């Protein structure tokens, strides 16, 4: 396991491999944040989390 | 849903339910925007007037909002006879508002929904259909973990066919299952803490029998049919 089959390439939601190296992005709602790995809700109610 | 375990608070807030002229649930649907809901082909011929519910998890009290369609649109390609291509997009005539047990499930990017998602153990199938094969509608919104089948086992038990755009999920003889009126209803699959749409509840050889799976119309085989059809 290499890249994106190593633990989704640390991507909390999409893993693509560009070249040799691991770019990850995100759902509509969601912007990629300074690391580049994490998404973060663009406000409230972002597509797929429960509202508890 | 038979067996599983009771939608709490917040647990499934993508879920639509379509309800006739009688304010009766018939199948359900997944909240893709405030626009949009994902359902079930086939469940478009159970109802000629139908309309959506959101945010309802008890059908015997009134966060709950009644939404009228728009416009219906249905895959030309749905097939009565196999169910291939049992898929249907409602565009609403206002847009949903999101709140405690509203929202939206997320729709994957291909490639990396079958390489990431459908190679999960498990996804979560939910609605108000029956709870036993013989039975009343549930007036409790239901969900339940279900392992993905492997492809050729499910064709194996299978008397009718498996098309590319169908997937297996379930248990072989343990008996939880989805059920009439959950049809149309999400197969969602979480990974880190979101959950993406994976499947339609489609269809099945009765409800939890021994050596029979559940039938669901496989989500990434649609993902660019879906973004086209809410684009326009
Ligand atoms: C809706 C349902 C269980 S049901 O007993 O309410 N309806 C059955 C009756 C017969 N069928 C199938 C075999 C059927 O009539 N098909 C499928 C193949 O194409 C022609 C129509 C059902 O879907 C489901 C069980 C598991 C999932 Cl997933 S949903």
């Amino acid at each position: 396991r290499k890249l994106c089959s190593l633990d989704n390439g640390d991507c909390d939601q999409f893993c693509h491999e560009e070249q040799n190296s691991v770019v990850c992005s995100c759902a509509r709602g969601y912007t990629l944040a300074d690391n580049g790995k994490a998404c973060i809700p663009t406000g409230p109610y972002p597509c797929g989390k429960q509202t508890l | 849903i038979v067996g599983g375990q009771e939608c709490k608070d917040g647990e499934c807030p993508w879920q639509a339910l379509l309800i006739n002229e009688e304010n009766e649930g018939f199948c359900g649907g997944t909240i893709l925007s405030e626009f949009y809901i994902l359902t079930a082909a086939h469940c478009l011929y159970q109802a000629k007037r139908f309309k959506v519910r959101v945010g309802d998890r008890n059908t015997e009290q009134e966060g709950e909002a009644v939404h009228e369609v728009e416009v219906v649109i249905k895959h030309n390609r749905f097939t009565k006879e196999t169910y291939d291509f049992d898929i249907a997009v409602l565009r609403l005539k206002t847009p949903i508002t999101f709140r405690m047990n509203v929202a939206p499930a997320c729709l994957p990017e291909r490639d990396w929904a079958e390489s990431t998602l459908m190679t999960q153990k498990t996804g979560i199938v939910s609605g108000f259909g029956r709870t036993h094969e013989k039975g009343r509608q549930s007036t409790r919104l239901k969900m339940l973990e279900v392992p993905y089948v492997d492809r050729n086992s499910c064709k194996l038990s299978s008397s009718f066919i498996i098309t590319q755009n169908m997937f297996c999920a379930g248990y072989d003889t343990k008996q939880e299952d989805a059920c009439q009126g959950d049809s149309g209803g999400p197969h969602v699959t979480r990974f880190k803490d979101t959950y993406f749409v994976t499947g339609i509840v489609s269809w099945g050889e009765g409800c939890a029998r021994k050596g029979k799976y559940g039938i669901y119309t496989k989500v990434t085989a649609f993902l660019k049919w879906i973004d086209r059809s809410m684009k326009t």
